[PDB]
């Protein structure tokens, strides 16, 4: 993602 | 016309009287017209008659001098030529032609005034000479 | 003229023409590059590789996805796996043929916008579209009505569908998937004494998940019976022979699907997860949607699964309530099954965004046209 | 305006379309007084006008006057009941209208008296077109086809009797015989029984008679398109399937079929639809006997006869298999089950390998392999689309053997082509099948629409004056409604796919397509259920009921293997023998159909002949206005009539208008070259060349003109006769007076 998680 | 006319015609009307009443039927006035030398048409006849009913046309007998307003009513060559061409381009007409035209179309005749009008007008092809039969029955 | 229908996943590649009966090409979305020196001067050279050959040589790679969480993360390797897809899978001119393709119900707005950005620009695609996928297993599964939970290689969501509107506050995702079961999978190996440590060695790992894992009805009985005996207890070679033997380790990998806590996630779960959708939705609604449950993907493959579902749900549904699973052999394709009748059907033909139409408004018309 | 007192006219009456009357006193420059039972009448903001009577009863319609359905309704008329002659001409369309009597008409010195002569030169008869088509292939090369068209009922089969036998005759082989010997295996097989006619044809048929190069007779090609398959599952009350079926069912007791375990039809699902099993009148019982006898001069030895109505007992078997549900999902033949018994002992396939492949459907890529159970209307639509699947094979093949049998072993130089076909429709209850039927007569009857607007372009640009006079109704609005993309066969083709899908949600997405948009579709006022197209005859209201089940097939691949491996007897793998085409709707298979036929016929020139079937209770000889009417506007009779009458519909040629119009003559007439003298004349005589154009060949009038021109040459007529009567008394009395005078 960008943010809460990895991706 | 003059009085001797009048009086020839009154000879030969008095001739056609079959009753003795010195009076012809008002279907023979038609018939007494054309014998002397009228040639009215069977409307013209009628109208001069006054479109009369059967009864009188049969039975009611006029004498010369009331028959004498209608004659002279009555009274009063090249349309005839036009009309023979068209049954007609050699001058010559078919019998059968003529013969089925007159008695289906127009003012038709009876076998017997036809067979009196061509007797002696066809030849042994069977044609007509119009201009000879024109002249015939012109004479 | 026929729509091709393309599905990426997280975990593969699921490609086909329209109006088939099932995908034509199937393969990870994978590439690998060479780890090494190469010794062999004449030897061909390889500056990468796509999908399933790399697979085949995947002892010398190094394993990259473009695509995780459903999102895709690194570009130019995700363009290299569409340009071998339609060039070497399914052998079409792309700029002949209109394309649909496939995404997660949440996921980052750009990502739709750069996935359409490549399509017109690289290829001149004639027409686009790209559907949500727990939408497509529902044409998939013959249905208008239901609550659709889809679960990938790396996305899971929850959808509500009544009658054809979709109902967006329903809508809950997840990002369990069988990608992260496959990680606690070999930290659990670990356990029993087998460290599996690369990435190929990672989709080792992943092919035990595929085979020999199933879902434990009731964990506690399971658990205590593997301390009780051998019998659950079941083994398995590794590519070389060696053997590896594998008990209540391999059923305790498709829990943490009902205790995310085991990964530690803070988040419900997927039983709970489904409940709490029926429940966002209205009242008049839910004794359809209790009547309709599609397991959809490939995790939701695991055996027993639909009855763990079934059974965990109903302790929490009222008890007069009918509550039904409907769970087909097909679903691992049946997102792309959905998409290959989406296409066929001729009221879509509204629907393509068409390269004019594009060309003439630019990336944001995804966002307007599309959903 | 100009109508007298005594003219004649025509006024609507309830059970006769048109009544005569005259006019009791002359209209003037609203109100109208008429004898007829004495009534005034009225005006709108004219009645038709009638023709002249020489002009009633002749042969070619187009020679009339005035045109209008009045006009060619009862001149139809006097010519079937009062002449006793059936056929009659307009422009180059032949209209047949059946006796239910035999006549001499058909006989060899007939035959012998048409061969060589040209198109006006006979009176009509069928044998006159024929003629002009084997000319035709005579003066150019190309093909020359003939098409026969009408109602069922209407005598189609016997026109192409008579239009074969004109060949056999006219051009040794025994090919007539051939033909004529297969028709009771094609009316077998294809022909069914309809809620107005029973031995109506569901198919169309096309038969090319084939030339060498000098045009003898070679021998003959039978094709057939159109098939009804959706008949053969599912039925509305009064009809039947197939008459085979009759047949072989109603000979349950007979020993060679013994072993097929017939039953009275009642018993069979397709036939007991209707619980209408007896043809009236005629048992179907002994016609197998009949069907044998001619197929097996027509060459099918009696192994394959054998094999054929094994088949059809298999199929008939096959509707009784039964489907019971465990779940929405899946649906399980029950254990021990008699039909799905016979079926296998008949056609030679393992019992369980048959009820496994009935209850799932198998699905596979390229790694694995799937079976998915169905559900119990999966399983029925399954079943049906199978039945179809047989039936259409076995159809398709027995037409190839007669094929086989009529093909004959020459190069074939050219050919000319009989087509069967039925014609445009209308019932009180239309159904997809009807939609299917009318969508044919579309594309039929704008080839024919078309077809003749190249002739008329000809036969002007024969002559100085232009085309754009000409303009003609046109098809091509409807034929998009419901051909294309997004129109009214492609959203039942779609309905067919989407997940839940009815005549109901059908409906809907009609009306939010079309029904306001475009001027050819109409919802009724007082249904959902139904919708109405305006063809180009009539508007026409269909059902949407029953549209869904009747446009699907999807075929199993892996039921039809099941039989296509089969042991016991050699036809059955020969059906098969032969890809999307299993996934195809009827309604598409029907359009792809279509389409060939209509390139079979694009490709040649057509000829026409329509049949009107003259009364609905088969009384001989005798005529009904009403239903002829309605045949006259579904055959384009009465479209062509309007569109010619507000056209140039008389022609003359310059002969024979001036050698029947002597009687106008006068000398200045006649001028040697005829053109002129008639180009001359008829400037003074009528208004202007607007009314009369003349061509190098030809003299063509208006509407209207030839009534004025016949009254001035019989007002001409008597104008000259009467005066020559007035002096053919007047001198035969002058020699009456001079003979009785003397
Ligand atoms: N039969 C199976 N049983 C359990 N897990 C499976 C099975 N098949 C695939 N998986 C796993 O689930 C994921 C693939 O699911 P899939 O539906 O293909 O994902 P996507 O739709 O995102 O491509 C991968 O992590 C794969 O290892
Ligand atoms: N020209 C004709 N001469 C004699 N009988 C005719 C003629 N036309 C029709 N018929 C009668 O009406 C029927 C018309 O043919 P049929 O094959 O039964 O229906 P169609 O030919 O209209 O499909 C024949 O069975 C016959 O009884
Ligand atoms: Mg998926
Ligand atoms: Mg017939």
């Amino acid at each position: 993602w960008x943010a809460x998680c990895p991706a | 016309f003059n009085k001797d006319q009048l009086e020839e015609f009154k000879e030969a009307f008095e001739l056609f009287d079959r009753v003795g009443d010195g009076k012809i039927l008002y279907s023979q006035c038609g018939d007494v017209m054309r014998a002397l030398g009228q040639n009215p048409t069977n409307a013209e006849v009628l109208k001069v008659l006054g479109n009369p009913k059967s009864d009188e046309l049969k039975s009611r007998r006029v004498d010369f001098e009331t028959f004498l307003p209608m004659l002279q009513a009555v009274a009063k060559y090249e349309d005839y030529l036009e009309g023979f061409r068209v049954f007609d381009g050699n001058g010559k007409v078919m019998g059968a032609e003529l013969r089925h035209v007159l008695t289906t179309l127009g003012e038709k005749m009876t076998e017997e005034e036809v067979e009196t009008v061509l007797a002696g007008h066809e030849d042994s092809n069977g044609c007509i000479n119009y201009e000879a039969f024109l002249k015939h029955i012109l004479s | 003229t026929t729509a091709l229908v393309c599905d990426n996943g997280s975990g593969l590649v699921k490609a086909g023409f329209a109006g088939d009966d099932a995908p034509r090409a199937v393969f990870p979305s994978i590439v690998g590059r060479p780890r090494h020196q190469g010794v062999m001067v004449g030897m061909g050279q390889k500056d990468s590789y796509v999908g399933d050959e790399a697979q085949s040589k995947r002892g010398i790679l190094t394993l990259k996805y473009p695509i995780e969480h459903g999102i895709i993360t690194n570009w130019d390797d995700m363009e290299k796996i569409w340009h071998h897809t339609f060039y070497n899978e399914l052998r079409v001119a792309p700029e002949e043929h209109p394309t649909l393709l496939t995404e997660a119900p949440l996921n980052p707005k750009a990502n739709r916008e750069k996935m359409t950005q490549i399509m017109f620009e690289t290829f001149n695609v004639p027409a686009m579209y790209v559907a949500i996928q727990a939408v497509l297993s529902l044409y998939a599964s013959g249905r208008t009505t239901g609550i659709v939970l889809d679960s990938g290689d790396g996305v899971t969501h929850n959808v509500p569908i009544y009658e054809g509107y979709a109902l967006p506050h329903a809508i809950m995702r997840l990002d369990l998937a069988g990608r992260d079961l496959t990680d606690y999978l070999m930290k659990i190996l670990t356990e029993r004494g087998y460290s599996f440590v690369t990435t190929a060695e990672r989709e080792i790992v992943r092919d035990i998940k595929e085979k020999l894992c199933y879902v434990a009805l009731d964990f506690e009985n399971e658990m205590a019976t593997a301390a009780s005996s051998s019998s659950l207890e079941k083994s398995y070679e590794l590519p070389d022979g060696q053997v590896i033997t594998i008990g209540n380790e391999r059923f305790r990998c498709p829990e943490t699907l009902f205790q995310p806590s085991f990964i530690g996630m803070e988040s419900a779960g997927i039983h709970e997860t489904t409940y709490n959708s029926i429940m966002k939705c209205d009242i008049d609604i839910r004794k359809d949607l209790y009547a309709n449950n599609v397991m959809s993907g490939g995790t939701t493959m695991y055996p027993g699964i639909a009855d763990r579902m079934q059974k965990e749900i109903t302790a929490l549904a009222p008890s007069t309530m009918k509550i039904k699973i409907i769970a087909p052999p097909e679903r691992k394709y049946s997102v792309w099954i959905g998409g290959s009748i989406l296409a066929s059907l001729s009221t879509f033909q509204q629907m393509w965004i068409t390269k004019q139409e594009y060309d003439e408004a630019g990336p944001s018309i995804v966002h307007r046209k599309c959903f | 305006e100009l109508y007298t007192k005594y003219a004649r006219v025509w006024i609507p009456d309830p059970e006769e379309v048109w009544k005569s009357a005259e006019l009791l006193k002359d209209y003037k420059p609203k109100v109208l007084q008429l004898r007829l039972k004495d009534l005034e009448y009225c005006l709108d903001p004219l009645p038709p006008l009638r023709n002249p009577d020489i002009l009633v009863g002749e042969n070619d319609l187009t020679a009339l006057s005035y045109l209008h359905e009045p006009a060619v309704l009862h001149n139809l008329k006097v010519r079937f009941i009062d002449s006793k002659l059936i056929y009659t001409y307009c422009g180059i369309v032949l209209v047949a209208i059946n006796p239910y009597e035999q006549l001499p008409i058909y006989g060899e010195d007939i035959i012998n008296a048409y061969s060589g002569q040209n198109m006006g030169d006979m009176d009509p008869h069928i044998f006159a077109v024929a003629e002009e088509a084997y000319k035709q292939m005579a003066r150019d090369e190309r093909n020359q086809s003939i098409i026969v068209s009408g109602e069922s009922g209407a005598g189609k089969t016997v026109s192409a009797k008579y239009a074969m036998r004109y060949f056999a005759t006219v051009s040794e082989a025994n090919v007539e015989e051939k033909v004529l010997a297969s028709n009771p295996i094609m009316e077998s097989i294809g022909n069914a029984k309809t809620t107005r006619n029973d031995n109506s044809s569901r198919f169309g048929k096309y038969i090319e008679i084939g030339f060498d190069k000098r045009y003898r007779i070679i021998g003959a090609n039978m094709r057939t398109y159109l098939l009804e398959k959706s008949r053969v599952v599912f039925q509305a009350e009064e009809e039947r399937n197939y008459h085979i079926f009759y047949q072989l069912c109603a000979s349950a007791a007979l020993p060679e079929f013994k072993t097929l375990r017939l039953g009275n039809a009642n018993y069979f699902h397709y036939t007991k639809q209707g619980g209408s099993p007896v043809i009236d009148g005629i048992d179907d019982a002994k016609e197998m006997v009949n069907t044998r006898q001619a197929c097996t001069l027509l060459g099918i030895s009696d192994s394959y006869q054998m094999g054929i109505f094994r088949i059809l007992a298999g199929i008939l078997h096959l509707g009784n298999v039964e489907f019971a549900s465990r779940d929405s999902d899946s649906c399980a033949i029950p254990p021990k089950h008699d039909p799905l018994t016979i079926f296998c002992d008949l056609m030679g396939v393992d019992y369980e390998e048959m009820a496994h492949w009935l209850c799932h459907r198998k699905l596979a890529t390229a790694t694995e392999t799937y079976i998915k159970p169905i559900s119990k209307l999966h399983a029925i639509n399954a079943r049906d689309a199978l039945a179809k699947h047989i039936y259409a094979n076995l159809f398709n093949w027995i037409v190839d053997h007669v094929n086989k049998a009529l093909h004959s072993t020459v190069k074939q130089h050219s050919f000319i082509g009989v087509l069967d076909i039925y014609g445009f429709e209308t019932f009180e209850i239309n159904s997809f099948e009807q939609f299917c039927i009318n969508y044919a007569n579309e594309k039929l009857q704008q080839q024919f629409n078309m077809h003749v607007f190249k002739l008329e372009q000809e036969e002007y640009m024969k002559e100085q004056i232009p085309w754009t006079l000409i303009d003609f109704y046109d098809n091509q609005p409807c034929i998009n409604l419901i051909e294309a993309k997004m129109g009214v066969l492609d959203l039942l083709d779609e309905e067919c796919k989407m997940p839940k899908g009815s005549d109901d949600t059908w409906a809907q997405k009609l009306y939010n397509t079309h029904l306001n948009k475009c001027a050819l579709f109409e919802k009724p006022r007082l249904s959902n259920k139904a919708f109405i197209i305006k063809h180009f005859a009539d508007k026409v209201e269909y059902q949407c009921e029953g549209f869904l089940e009747k446009n699907k097939d999807t075929v199993y691949e892996e039921q039809i293997k099941v039989l296509k491996s089969s042991k016991k007897f050699k036809l059955l793998p020969e059906l098969f023998q032969d890809s999307k085409e299993h996934k195809k709707t009827v309604g598409h298979q029907f359009r792809n159909s279509l389409h060939l036929l209509m390139e079979t016929l694009n490709a040649t020139t057509p000829h026409y002949v329509r049949c009107i079937k003259p009364n609905d209770f088969k009384f001989p000889f005798t005529f009904d206005e009403k239903r002829a009417v309605q045949q006259l506007r579904a055959c384009g009779v009465l479209e062509t009539i309007r569109i010619s009458a507000a056209g140039f519909p008389s022609r003359w040629t310059y002969q024979e208008f001036f050698s029947r119009y002597r009687v106008l003559m006068k000398q200045k007439d006649v001028l040697s070259d005829r053109k002129q003298t008639c180009k001359n004349v008829l400037e003074k005589l009528i208004l202007d060349k607007d009314k009369y154009q003349f061509g190098k060949t030809k003299i063509f009038f208006r509407a209207g003109q030839v009534a004025y021109l016949e009254k001035i040459r019989a007002d001409k007529l008597r104008a000259a006769c009467i005066r020559i009567q007035k002096t053919i008394r007047g001198w035969l009395m002058r020699k009456k007076y001079m003979r009785m005078r003397r």
